[PDB]
DNA sequence: AGGGCTGATCGTGCAAAAGTCGTGCCAGCCGTCT
DNA sequence: AGACGGCTGGCACGACTTTTGCAATCGCAGCCCT
């Protein structure tokens, strides 16, 4: 397909990294994604998808840590067929989307060793992660990490092997500071500004006010999109109908009065 | 929607019941209760086959939709446990339903098991259904130059154009399966 | 997951009239030679 | 009028009311950020009877010990958001709900197919969700979903002023139920205790502690002098 | 009787008298256990192994070392006869019995579990197996294949490695030569592994590779002894430009940091 | 006087062997240009 | 006029289809054999 980049970095980093994954789209490897809370890097690595040759088939971005057990987890890689009973939804579902596509994972740290062992061990192969009493299907996949933890952090700790680190890392993207990008930020947040003026279907756009913007910019704001979005909505709640510039941010819900 | 005219139904004999029920002989009614029994047991199996066939219809056009809008060549290639999937029942319970089964639509009369092809590797990842292919196929040989017919190579490359990834053997079979000449046979005198 | 046995609550083989079941539904005018064949037999169902 | 229960005399409180009320004439989800007991379900009540669809049923659903199957039974799989018809049922304790559980109440609302209702919503938790997301305890989606709108609730220590109102309405009450004269009156002393008193519970507990007191006293002679919430007590 | 030599790379040093000595010890189907390089080379000596092993011998049955915690690994490695066991009800043959007469391609995952060890230690004992809730033991037959990446006598005399399980296994310990020790085929493999990346990338010409990147790979660690080597030429092919002149800018691999 | 044991009633699948196609691949041949 | 070429058709092999062939265990008790 196409990679979609609304809203793409102004910053000239997120051109170049955006030339890297150009280059690298054509290429069949994994990916390593040095992102940050709320930085786009999940995003980042869906346009790449999208831009990764063909549309790739099914594309999912599952994170093992977002999940309630690693054995849940590695039934997600593979469901060993008649093990246990019951589920709560089609394990084998996850490693058939690799099937005809790649793998995208989030906070991939919080992996468990021998959940790591055994998809080092499936990468080099390629086969299903569970036999489930056949064979395993060596089934055509990509991959993409992302994590914001150093992987040479993780190397020291021990958690990944020194080949799962060394195989599983073909490719860095690292993504710039969202507090760091300040063009590509201000850009950002006028797209988004548009974008919620149309969807909020307000007839007059209220803008931005340059004291509201030096207060948004002298933000932290480590979610470059998630912060960024929220402190968006948080805007949008105290609407102004297109004459209060304050703009105040409701984001935290612990903060009142 | 199933067809009502052409759906069997069958109704419990109430006076057959209720002599039955109070039949003063004893070994007739546990006959009367074995037979009603036995009648239940068929109408429940009537019902519930019927039912399922409905649901089996209604999950195939679910993922037909496209060839049914646009037409063939936007038919997606589908298999039995495909099919199988999307529902509780089995694929055997698949085959079972797809059996001499006609169904009428906008596009016309066809049968349950058309609906299935074959899956054709593509260009750009997807697959075709083999049906798709050869309707497409077709077309393209149809709409031909009568004085230079088009070679299976070269109709292999055309559809390549579109991702056959196809070797012109398959589109050979095809085409004799639509009856389609040789390219010297085809070509004639303008 | 965790090895266990029964700890809280929760199939058939279908016989030749179940089984006669699922050889229906092959086929529809057919079916209806079959069924007025068995309504024949049956004196309770119309 | 749903007899104004717990009128909050308070400016804040009166705020938090006419967001309520906003809310209520719209049929889309909102956060209400309240803890048990601060989140009287006297609030609850007064929003279903504000329900903008006076014929919409309100099943106000709340965290329940179903297990997995169930979990499937309260699924469509009957839904647990047929049981209601076009009203905000008050979700509580969202925060002890299981993650695959979260994720199914989430693709419930404006959501569909997430794994390859004509009713709206209303949910409050007690613990700080953005902490628990930065956990990982709980769904993003379903956390940033469900808070369109946030409506934080006062505590017991926020209500200074209105406390000697809402005192006096308690008194009141217990006196109709106890079939009391009427409210024998207060003393310096049981304003002193009652303001000392850090109030864990701010709806529950105050209600509890006043029952406590009257049977301690059970007499509409003489004025309310004392009272303690502590294991034992003796002259 | 099949070749079957696939990518067997890096034989230049004395590697190939460690292969000479695994084709002498191929027919003999008694417990075969290596030493792998750590990091890399393992999969490659497995590989090698069951190529020396006859094609129509049988499965090579492949497990990594895990655990007991899992239920699912001891029914794998036990079997499963009655229910709640693995798979169905039924009689669900485990891993060991899904191998009958094909190679046991043991990993030496140091696994915390000495259980998971001592039971391993039955399953080869006399060629012989009972499954869970197995009503009568199965004598079954086939063949076994171990590594290791780390030196054994220490665990065993740290006891981290149970001292039966390594005298019932190691019938020979193969030994793989490092990548700071074979140091000989590195031209030779780095010429087919940038071979097969240009292939792969569809590179119209061999780029060639400067003296000085030469110098940098002899000067190069190497942790990984044919997989660290693989990668790094990847990533300096990612970096260069077939034919031209980014072929000299070379990249060892994206966690170092950028230039 | 005590043991054997006799038939009522029950049940929407599947799986296992078989078949069977999708696709590619080889061998020849004739229309033709050389 | 012998070779190029495209067709066509035979051949084969894993991967989708499918069909038929099974018909479990269960509590009553009185009657017949010993
Ligand atoms: N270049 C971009 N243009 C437009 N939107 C973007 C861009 N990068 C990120 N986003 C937005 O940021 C949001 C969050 O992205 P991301 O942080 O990658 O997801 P995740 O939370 O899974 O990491 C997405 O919904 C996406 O719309
Ligand atoms: N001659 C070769 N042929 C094929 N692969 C090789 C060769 N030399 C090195 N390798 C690579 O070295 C790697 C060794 O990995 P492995 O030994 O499995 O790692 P570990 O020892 O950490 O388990 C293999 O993935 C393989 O691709
Ligand atoms: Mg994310
Ligand atoms: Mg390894």
């Amino acid at each position: 397909a196409e990679y979609k980049d609304n809203l793409l970095g102004e910053a000239n980093s997120f051109l170049e990294v955006l030339e890297q994954v150009s280059h690298l789209a054509p290429l069949d490897k994994p990916v390593l994604i040095i992102g940050e809370r709320g930085t786009g890097k999940e995003l980042i690595a869906s346009r790449l998808h999208y831009l990764s040759s063909r549309w790739q088939g099914p594309f999912i971005s599952l994170n093992c840590a977002a999940l309630n057990e690693n054995l849940l987890d590695s039934e997600l890689f593979g469901h060993e067929a008649g093990a246990f009973t019951g589920a709560q939804k089609r394990h084998p579902g996850r490693f058939e989307r690799a099937d005809g596509g790649t793998l995208f994972l989030d906070e991939l740290a919080t992996a468990p060793m021998m959940v790591q062992e055994k998809l080092l061990r499936v990468i080099e192969y390629g086969e299903l992660e569970r036999v489930g009493g056949s064979q395993p299907l060596q089934v055509n996949v990509r991959l993409v990490c992302a994590t914001n933890a150093d992987l040479p952090a993780m190397v020291n700790e021990g958690t990944f092997r020194a080949d799962l680190l060394d195989r599983l890392a073909f490719d860095v993207v690292q993504l710039p500071p969202l507090r760091e990008r300040e063009s590509d930020i201000m850009l950002m947040a006028e797209y988004f500004a548009i974008q919620m003026c149309r969807e909020i279907k307000l007839p007059l756009f209220p803008g931005f006010t340059e004291r509201a913007r030096e207060t948004l910019l002298n933000y932290r704001w480590p979610g470059n999109i998630r912060e960024l979005k929220n402190v968006v909505e948080r805007s949008v709640y105290r609407h102004g109908t297109s004459d209060y510039p304050l703009d105040d941010i409701i984001i935290d819900p612990f903060k009142r009065r | 929607e199933l067809n009502a005219d052409s759906i069997p139904r069958l109704k419990i004999n109430q006076q057959y019941a209720a002599m039955g029920n109070s039949a003063r002989n004893d070994a007739d009614g546990q006959f009367i209760r074995s037979n009603l029994q036995e009648a239940r047991w068929l109408i429940k199996s009537l019902e519930s086959r019927n039912d399922t066939l409905l649901r089996v219809s209604r999950c195939i056009v679910e993922q037909q939709q496209a060839f049914f809008e646009q037409g063939e060549e936007y038919m997606k290639p589908m298999v039995l446990a495909d099919i199988a999937q999307a529902v509780e029942m089995h694929e055997s319970t698949i085959s079972r339903v797809t059996t001499q089964k006609y169904l009428h639509s906008p596009r016309g009369i066809f049968e349950l098991k058309y609906f299935f092809s074959s899956h054709v590797n593509t260009e750009g990842g997807g697959e075709a259904s083999s049906t798709a292919i050869r309707a497409l196929v077709k077309k393209l040989i149809a709409a031909e130059n009568p004085a230079k017919p088009l070679s299976d190579s070269k109709l292999t490359s055309m559809l390549s154009e579109q991702g056959i990834m196809v070797a012109r053997r398959t589109v050979a079979k095809y085409r004799e399966s639509l009856s389609i000449p040789p390219s010297n046979q085809r070509k004639q005198l303008v | 997951m965790k090895q266990g046995l029964q700890l809280r609550l929760s199939l058939a083989m279908t016989p030749q009239l179940q089984q006669a079941i699922r050889l229906l539904q092959l086929s529809t005018l057919e079916l209806q030679q079959e069924l007025q064949q068995a309504l024949e037999s049956n004196p309770l169902l119309e």
